């Protein structure tokens, strides 16, 4: 039953806060960057490292000005918690992709209404 | 997908443990426990990022251990059906196309894949070619995928998915 | 009833009774050819 | 001893197995109410009688084993109780 | 706004001297300088009257509220 496509979560999760790519990839690499200082100290695992390597390659704007900026400008919108990181991580080119892509977005707004969107995000993109 | 939520956990600690570090060994602690696990209520977790309190420790009776319920604030990694992440091709061979989706690594079949993407494993690198080529989804390579199952093998999470598409992966 | 419907499909496969274990039985050709994975056709002289 | 014997078609080909186990999805194969799963809450030999959970109907069915057949959508947990594979899972 | 007895029961004096022995006996740092003496017991006697019990009492209420003392905030008995 739990499937994202219709907007439906366990109430645990419900109340979850998104995460993006760029915003966990900083948060793992302060963490690192606190972890590494202060010796005789557990250095990181596995688990880390892979996350490291994978959150890395898919960083869309490193400067946590832009990430404020771009969640700033989205949550200005009516769409739910769901559709602010999965949209900001895609970054899509132009709304009939962006809709075939998430398919909660088939005729909840305007071609145009998110083709802006999407513009505007592949600009703020560094 | 990643989340940040506030979790709980009473962990015990040995009357050895008393001194002046009392609340940096029960940290340590907590941070050596939830950290990499996975349980199938909340998912895996990836890391702890802070503590919210420590609990007022419960001495049991006749024993020394005295408990404390610490809740933490920790990022924890759930995939659910129907979502779409971001992952690298790990390995291409012709029983299916390996990736990795970050803490999960996931899994393509011929059969979902279309009936243009045929076989090369004469080659030393194995890759599934689109019939008419045109896109290449070999080895350290960025692709998309749709989470058409989910599934956690006693705290270790594998999902599969599915591809026919294109616009949501390799452009 | 077949018994297909009734025997378990591993005691099925042991006694080999599906349609492929007949096609391989009443086609000709060697067992080993048919089995393999990608089929054995003609070939004239240029190839 | 000849009262008791009740033989089966086993025994008339010497001389049809539902394995239905609760929580799993079966749809409707043939028959008008055809594309309609539910999950089984009831099990029993022949006439099953199975009261499923269709989705956009709270109302319960009823179909009898042979109306039946395991249906799962692409992407869940799949055991398998009787094949070659027998106790894998994927 | 504590409205219990200021004084330590009996009974809470001779749980706490007996779990601080437990707890000794466990090795466990002691929060006073030992004259001489290796019995859990005896140091947590001791501990108790120098007041270094690092123990707070969680008395419970018929309502259900509770009020936590200190052994060095409530005056000892004996």
């Amino acid at each position: 039953e739990e499937d994202a496509s219709q907007l439906i979560f366990p109430k645990e999760f419900e109340t979850a806060e998104t995460l993006l790519n760029s915003e966990v990839h900083m948060l793992l690499e302060h963490r690192k960057q606190q972890n590494e200082s202060a010796e005789d100290e557990q250095e990181l695992s596995e688990v880390f490292m892979k996350t490291l390597n994978y959150t890395a390659r898919f960083s869309r704007f490193k400067n946590r000005e832009t990430i404020a900026s771009v969640r700033s400008l989205l949550l200005q919108k009516k769409l739910h918690k769901f559709e602010l990181a999965c949209l900001a991580n895609l970054c899509p080119e132009t709304a009939e992709e962006s809709k075939a892509l998430i398919p909660s977005l088939e005729g909840r707004f305007e071609d145009e209404e998110l083709q802006q969107i999407l513009d505007d995000i592949q600009t703020k993109r560094s | 997908m990643f989340y940040h939520i506030s979790l709980e956990h009473e962990i015990l600690l040995h009357p050895r443990y008393f001194g002046p570090n009392l609340l940096n060994t029960v940290k340590q602690k907590l941070f050596t426990e939830v950290e990499g696990t996975c349980t199938g209520k909340y998912g895996f977790v990836i890391a702890v990022t802070t503590i919210d309190n420590i609990g007022a420790g419960v001495i049991q009776p006749g024993r020394g251990f005295v408990l404390y319920p610490v809740k933490y604030k920790a990022i924890v990694f759930r995939p659910f059906k129907g979502e779409v992440v971001d992952a690298v091709v790990t390995q291409v061979n012709k029983v299916g196309l390996f990736t990795e989706i970050g803490p999960m690594s996931c899994f393509i079949s011929r059969h979902s894949i279309p009936s243009e993407m045929e076989f090369d494993p004469n080659s030393n690198p194995p890759c599934y070619k689109t019939m008419d080529e045109d896109i290449v989804i070999q080895q350290d390579d960025e692709i998309r995928l749709k989470i058409v199952g989910t599934r956690v093998d006693k705290n270790d999470i594998f999902a599969i998915g599915s591809l026919m598409d294109d616009y949501l992966g390799l452009v | 009833r077949s018994i297909f419907e009734m025997y378990e499909p591993s005691e099925l496969e042991s006694s080999h009774l599906t349609d492929q274990d007949n096609e391989i039985r009443a086609t000709d050709l060697p067992e080993r050819f048919q089995l393999r994975s990608i089929p054995v056709k003609g070939a004239e002289d240029d190839e | 001893i000849t009262e008791g014997v009740k033989p089966t078609l086993s025994e008339l080909e010497k001389f049809r197995e539902h394995n239905f186990q609760p929580g799993d999805n079966v749809e409707v194969c043939e028959g008008e109410l055809i594309n309609l799963q539910g999950k089984i809450l009831s099990v029993d030999g022949n006439k099953i009688t199975i009261m499923p959970k269709h989705e956009d109907l709270k109302d319960m069915l009823e179909f009898p084993a042979q109306e039946l057949r395991k249906y799962f959508k692409m992407g869940d947990h799949v055991k398998v109780i009787a094949g070659r594979f027998e106790g894998d899972t994927g | 706004k504590r409205i219990t007895t200021p004084y330590m029961t009996k009974y809470e004096r001779a749980r706490v001297l007996g779990t601080r022995a437990l707890q000794i006996a466990m090795c466990a740092p002691v929060m006073v300088e030992l004259e001489g003496e290796t019995d859990p017991l005896l140091i947590a006697m001791k501990e108790l009257k120098a007041r270094k019990i690092p123990i707070i009492i969680r008395r419970y209420l018929p309502d259900g509220s509770y009020e936590d003392w200190g052994v060095d905030e409530l005056i000892i008995s004996d």
